[PDB]
């Protein structure tokens, strides 16, 4: 909940993981913090980009190898800002009923970024509150971005999230999900 | 703050998931329509009774127009010409320009030659070439109510995207139709088709999409010049088209016959292949009725129901997919 509590959690649970990463694993994590690399990696995994470039293939391989060695040390609640475009296949776009999303499973084919800190205003019209169970394939990332305060938990590809409840107000949608 | 570098991702995510949403609908809509055109070209103008004895089950060649298997016609060509024009934004003068290039120079033909173009279409484009403005060159006669506008406007639904409001849709659908088909009966037909296709784009089940279109058209197009034209659309707009029998379905190039037939073929079948083969085997304007049906079934059932056997026989398949991807990119 607190940044201090988030940083202690990250150190206690991911110090061994981080000091055991190869140089190419570290570079792939740093590269992912570059929005240009982010778009190329997640674009391909999601299918918005059809062609697989060898260099993108290598970055994805090294990031996935890194996160495959990581596991959440306990159950934690994480946060993610996103867009309603991820829900468009689940809705009647001319008769929007967000309550009918309850029970649907969202899949993220790419890497999934989350933050441990809820006391922030996210960019976009969907906020997700994620109940992440112990043992999930995510890693706390400290000192990997150019933002020293960044409190990030990055999940490996293919996470699935079951929608448990929905709140809507002025086109701003809050979604509570269980990470499967 | 603690979100840090993750804050930037949301705008990229929005763009990427918009690409996927559009691609999932656009590619099977285009391929589904084009395949219907290909299936029907070699039997255009053949009678229904001949087709009952010799039904289309696959792409055949060297019938009407003496073309190879997998050859699409003006329906697909003018659809591609509209996609090309829209990439840099809606501009009615670029739209008509590309249509003239199809007619004159074989722009977006399968082998470089125009083997067919409709008469209303040709007469209207020839008027534009001579100085008649794009708002006055379209045919207005009672017998100018062919289906040549409805066969070339499906890209407008994708251009509108998740703008489901009335105003822009109402304007551009009329403007683009009127280039060739300026009679209010034809314009009303365009609104019917666009509304149904938009409702399927929006993820409605097919019967709801149909029912919502009926209410919408009656609500918005009951004043002059459309009030007097609604009667010709009674089988579509009043009651259940899907209760009609084949013997009640007419499959000429008349815009009313064509919309009745294509929507009926879609509502009374349960797969893409069933829909387009049912449409083609009505005889008459087989390529166009099957193109329209294939646009509706394609967007509804999506790529898993479009036979790969048919996709691979389409002339210039790779160029069509490249145009689809360039169009999708322009909509983001
Ligand atoms: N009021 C009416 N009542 C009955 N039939 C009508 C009426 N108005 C028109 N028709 C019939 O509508 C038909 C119009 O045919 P054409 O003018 O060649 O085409 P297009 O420019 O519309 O569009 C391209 C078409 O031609 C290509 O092959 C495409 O694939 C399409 O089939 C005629 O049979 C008219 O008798
Ligand atoms: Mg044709
Ligand atoms: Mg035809």
């Amino acid at each position: 909940t607190s940044l201090e509590e988030s940083e202690k959690w990250g150190i206690d649970g991911f110090s061994v993981w981080r000091n055991s990463l190869s140089s190419r694993e570290i570079q792939a994590i740093r590269d992912y913090t570059d929005i240009w690399h982010y778009g190329n990696m997640n674009g391909y995994l999601r299918g918005s980009v059809e062609k697989l470039a060898p260099d993108n293939a290598e970055r994805i391989k090294n990031l996935s190898s890194a996160l495959e060695k990581a596991e959440l040390p306990d159950n934690i609640i994480l946060y993610r800002g996103t867009s309603s475009e991820i829900l468009d296949n689940f809705l009647d776009l001319k008769n929007l009923n967000y309550q009918n999303l309850v029970g649907k499973t969202i899949e993220e084919k790419g890497f999934m970024s989350t933050t441990t800190i809820s006391n922030q205003t996210f960019s976009g019209n969907v906020t997700m509150k994620i109940n992440a169970p112990k043992g999930s394939k995510g890693a706390y990332l400290a000192h990997f971005s150019e933002t020293p305060e960044e409190a990030e938990v990055l999940f490996n590809i293919g996470q699935k999230m079951l929608i448990k409840e929905v709140t809507e107000l002025n086109g701003k949608i809050e979604i509570i999900v269980d990470l499967l | 703050g603690p979100l840090g570098s993750m804050r930037g991702q949301e705008e990229i995510d929005k763009e990427q998931y918009q690409v996927l949403f559009i691609k999932e609908r656009l590619i099977p809509c285009v391929l589904g329509a084009v395949i219907g055109d290909c299936l029907g070209v070699p039997v255009e103008f053949k009678d229904r009774e001949y087709l009952k004895q010799n039904p289309i089950v696959e792409m055949i060649g060297y019938g009407t127009y003496n073309q190879p298997k997998g050859t699409w016609s003006d329906d697909s060509s003018l659809t591609f010409a509209l996609m090309e024009s829209l990439i840099s934004g809606y501009d009615i003068n670029r739209i008509v320009n590309n249509m003239v290039s199809f007619m004159d120079d074989g722009f977006w033909t399968p082998y470089g030659e125009v083997f067919d173009i409709g008469s209303v279409t040709r007469e209207s484009l020839n008027r534009y070439k001579n100085g008649v403005s794009v708002f006055e060159c379209g045919g207005k006669d009672n017998f100018d109510n062919g289906n040549g506008a409805i066969m070339r406007i499906m890209p407008l639904v994708f251009y509108l995207g998740k703008d489901f409001s009335f105003g822009k849709k109402n304007k551009i659908t009329e403007e683009v139709t009127r280039i060739t088909h300026a009679h209010p009966r034809s314009i009303l037909g365009s609104y019917v088709y666009i509304e149904l296709l938009q409702n399927l784009f929006a993820n409605m089940d097919k019967k709801l999409a149909y029912e919502e279109m009926q209410n919408y058209i009656r609500k918005n197009y009951s004043d002059y010049p459309f009030k007097d034209e609604l009667q010709y659309y009674n089988n579509i707009l009043e009651g259940n088209l899907y209760e009609l029998k084949e013997s009640n379905i007419k499959s000429s190039g008349y815009v009313v016959d064509t919309l009745e037939a294509s929507i009926w073929a879609f509502l009374t079948t349960n797969s893409y292949k069933e829909a387009v083969l049912k449409a083609v085997n009505l005889g008459g304007d087989t390529d166009t009725i099957a193109f329209i049906t294939g646009s509706l079934a394609g967007i509804y059932y999506k790529m898993e129901q479009i036979p790969v056997n048919w996709i691979d026989q389409i002339a210039k398949k790779e160029d069509i997919l490249n145009l689809c991807n360039r169009f999708i990119e322009s909509l983001i």
